[PDB]
DNA sequence: CCCTGTCTGGCGTCCTCTCACCCCATG
DNA sequence: CATGGGTGCGCCAGACAGGG
């Protein structure tokens, strides 16, 4: 829901939900371009801790 | 140059299918030559009635046709853009050449 | 023998991450241990000392390395791949698929109303660089000229 | 293995009434 | 325009080492 102004202030789910999603979407073009043993390390570490 | 043939067989159908394609034109693209028709195209055919004798008795029926031609005179990205999956006329063949 | 390293850097600042670490390269001088930079991670060719470690790492705007470990980072794995994947990109990209379809094909148009939508080249007209396809709009088929760039080959 | 020290977690009163302020930053 | 990353609390208690 937006606030007075009309800024929509956002609930903190969405930012957790929207980091998760952002992440998985790497971490599939990443599997796609066959990257390296170390970025999709580091790719899916993020995305555990996200 | 643009073409917009319709194909049918009645004047008695086709006649509100050339008002609804030049006034929505008109209200979108107002770019048009005026319908221009063409020559009824009639298919009669005498067929033989009783069942397995007697060559007297051939009764006349027809597939009547007839074709209307559009022609809008300009390639409107209006006209075409606003009437391009949209036909009033039901059962007819429509044919944007363009 | 210089192999090549990973680096992280504040993604969206990489350019400024490499700009700085070039220069920080030719301030400290240590110009016989670096080869190149490669552009969220930055590619270093690079050898291993402890100073030009700490080199990389007080580039500002610089997490650290990517490895199995801080004490000894990683080189890294199919590099080689990375490399063939740069060196394509934009050609593998460019494909620019234009309407061969002759009597009968089915061609793609992504121009004027008709765009988005799927048709049949009934008849061809090379002489006049037009196709002759319909697009079912509407159900009924709506026989339209098409150029070869105006519609895509299906 | 039997006791001893450390290291992290889990927790701490209820209703109300205003106020002020909620992500830069930038090629 | 849209995305991308301090240093003043105190007790209980059980799990994890650490001697013992």
């Amino acid at each position: 829901v937006p606030l007075d102004g009309g800024r929509f202030a956002t609930s903190d789910l969405n930012d957790l939900y929207r980091r998760v999603i952002n992440r998985n979407n790497r971490l599939k073009r990443l599997l796609d371009l066959a990257a390296p043993d170390i970025i999709v390390r580091n790719e899916k570490r993020m995305l555990q801790e996200a | 140059r643009i073409r917009i043939r319709l194909k049918a067989f009645d004047h008695r159908l086709i006649d509100q299918a050339t008002a609804e394609i030049v006034e929505t034109a008109k209200r979108t693209g107002a770019q048009v030559r005026g319908p221009i028709p063409l020559p009824t195209r009639k298919e009669r055919f005498t067929v033989l009635i009783s069942p397995h004798v007697n060559k007297d008795a051939r009764d006349q029926y027809e597939i009547r046709t007839h074709l209307r031609l559009v022609d809008i005179v300009e390639p409107t990205e209006k006209t075409v853009d606003a009437l391009m999956r949209l036909d009033l006329a039901a059962g007819v063949d429509v044919q944007i050449s363009l | 023998k210089k192999r090549w390293y990973v680096v992280q850097a504040f993604s969206g600042f990489e350019g400024r991450v490499a700009t700085s670490l070039r220069e920080h390269i030719k301030l400290h001088n240590m110009e016989d241990l670096f080869g190149e930079v490669m552009v969220g991670y930055v590619l270093v060719q690079m050898v291993m000392n402890d100073a030009s470690w700490h080199l990389v790492r007080s580039v500002p705007r610089v997490m650290g390395f990517i490895g199995g470990t801080s004490d000894r980072p990683a080189p890294i794995s199919d590099k080689e791949v990375d490399a063939i994947m740069n060196r394509l990109q934009q050609v593998g990209d460019k494909p620019r698929p234009k309407t061969l379809f002759e009597p009968g094909e089915m061609v793609r148009v992504n121009d004027g109303p008709f765009a988005d939508f799927n048709g049949v080249v009934e008849e061809v007209d090379y002489e006049k660089s037009r196709l002759k396809v319909s697009v079912s709009i509407f159900g009924r088929a709506t026989p339209v000229e098409l150029d070869f760039s105006q519609v895509e080959k299906a």
